[PDB]
């Protein structure tokens, strides 16, 4: 038996009701027992899956009063009232009527908060790395919302291309922000040719582009 | 303390054998099954199968059945997941978890293992180089100093990074690994702290890459 | 369609 969750992705504001539905291709309600062979799971970043519900509606010990398990037959529903920041996770319904005990596709719950501009920092390359032969300049955008941020590297005001790599964090469980690092990687030989090393950041929270820079 | 504890991250070549463990403690092992759950990349969970210790009764997902094998050693209170001949496609995070075997009780996964990243590749293992992202004036503003460590040039995942042996934890941002053109991963971990206390506090990242046998404790002095 | 659930209560 296959499970199709709906939606795939969902952005919900802090304090609103979040609704995640689960649909069976067959049916996980055994008429004799009066019980739905189905569970619900939460899966945060850097942690294993935590069980929310089982027998559709019956709640696990320690799980929040705000969470609710509901629905019967084919159609089921997870309902997170008064959405807190820690509820940022992937959500999975799962049946155990027959083998295999298939999980759903996954429902990603994102949190919506107010616009937070990034705190932009820059790190020149270490003397340890410069001795080893390479030079990595890290630019760090710290704690912002929404997710979408651009970075532009400028070596002596000249737009770089092809020599930087970036990565966004997962969304934070306390303050609902994203962070981002970008790493301009050069050779020591090329790094020594130029003076000014700048990181120009664009974001919704910022009115203009913010440049954090230094002289070699 | 209901606790399943799996083995650390494993690295192999295609063709090679591997068995990962799932050490079950703090409850009666005969009361439960032990399931295995593959974490799909991006999003998803494939229920692989289950195994019971006293009976040795195996039930698998019809796709993975034959390709993998389960086994349990009742004396150690441990469950296993063997691979006779690994493919490159086998690479992924693999969880274990308990399923309740009592009469008229629900077969749901209430307690889970931490997870193990099995990685199958012909590429050579390489340990990282750990470079200090030192706090300077270009990372200090508003009474808040930013500092970190740059864990460059490694294979495979994972690198795990703690700070001050796990004592420093609030305000840390261990980023996801970027894949370089060379094939090797690169990664940064940073933290925001008070700029006042940079003189009285020592900040050390504990870079730990189990595949290359690399434990590194790197003190991040100001510049 | 299947009405019997596959039992796994080993006890
Ligand atoms: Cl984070
Ligand atoms: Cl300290």
């Amino acid at each position: 038996i296959q499970l199709t969750q709906s939606p795939d992705s969902l952005a919900v504001s802090l304090g609103e009701r979040a609704t995640i539905n689960c649909k069976s291709s067959q049916s996980v309600f055994y008429r004799d027992n009066n019980k739905n062979y189905l569970a619900w799971y939460q899966h945060k970043s850097g942690q294993p899956p935590k069980l929310l519900f089982f027998w559709a509606s019956s709640r696990e010990s320690g799980v929040s009063d705000r969470f609710s398990g509901s629905g019967s037959g084919t159609d089921f529903t997870l309902t997170i009232d008064n959405l807190q920041a820690e509820d940022v996770a992937l959500y999975y319904c799962q049946h155990y009527f027959n083998i295999p005990h298939n999980f759903g596709q996954g429902t990603k719950l994102e949190i919506k908060r107010t616009v937070a501009a990034p705190s932009v920092f820059i790190f020149p390359p270490s003397d340890e790395q410069l001795k080893s032969g390479t030079a990595s300049v890290v630019c760090l955008l710290n704690n912002f919302y929404p997710r979408e941020a651009k970075v532009q590297w400028k070596v002596d005001n000249a737009l770089q291309s092809g020599n930087s790599q970036e990565s966004v964090t997962e969304q934070d469980s306390k303050d609902s922000t994203y962070s981002l690092s970008s790493t301009l990687t050069l050779s020591k030989a090329d790094y020594e040719k130029h003076k000014v090393y700048a990181c120009e950041v664009t974001h919704q929270g910022l009115s203009s582009p913010v440049t954090k820079s230094f002289n070699r | 303390q209901v606790q399943l504890v799996e083995s650390g991250p494993e690295m192999r070549k295609p063709g090679e054998s591997l068995k990962i463990s799932c050490k079950t403690s703090g409850y009666i092992f005969s009361d439960y099954w032990t399931a295995w759950v593959r974490q799909l990349p991006g999003k998803g969970l494939q229920w692989m199968g289950i195994i019971y210790s006293g009976d040795s009764d195996t039930r698998y997902h019809p796709s993975v059945q034959g390709h993998v094998t389960m086994s349990t050693d009742s004396s150690l209170t441990t469950a296993y997941l063997q691979w006779s001949s690994l493919k490159a496609s086998d690479t992924g995070i693999y969880y274990c978890a308990r399923l309740d075997a009592r009469v008229d009780a629900g077969w749901q996964l209430d307690s889970w293992g931490q997870g193990t990243l099995v990685t199958v590749s012909s590429a050579s293992t390489k340990g990282p180089s750990v470079f200090p992202l030192a706090p300077s004036s270009k990372s200090t503003s508003g009474g808040t100093a930013a500092l970190g460590c740059l864990v460059k040039d490694y294979f495979p995942e994972p690198v795990t990074v703690s700070w001050n042996s796990g004592a420093l934890t609030s305000g840390v941002h261990t980023f996801p690994a970027v894949l370089q053109s060379s094939g090797l991963y690169s990664l940064s971990s940073v933290v925001t702290v008070p700029s006042s206390s940079l003189g009285t506090q020592t900040y050390i990242c504990n870079v730990n890459h189990k595949p290359s046998n690399t434990k590194v404790d790197k003190r991040v002095e100001p510049k | 369609i299947v009405y019997k659930p596959v039992d796994l209560s080993k006890v």
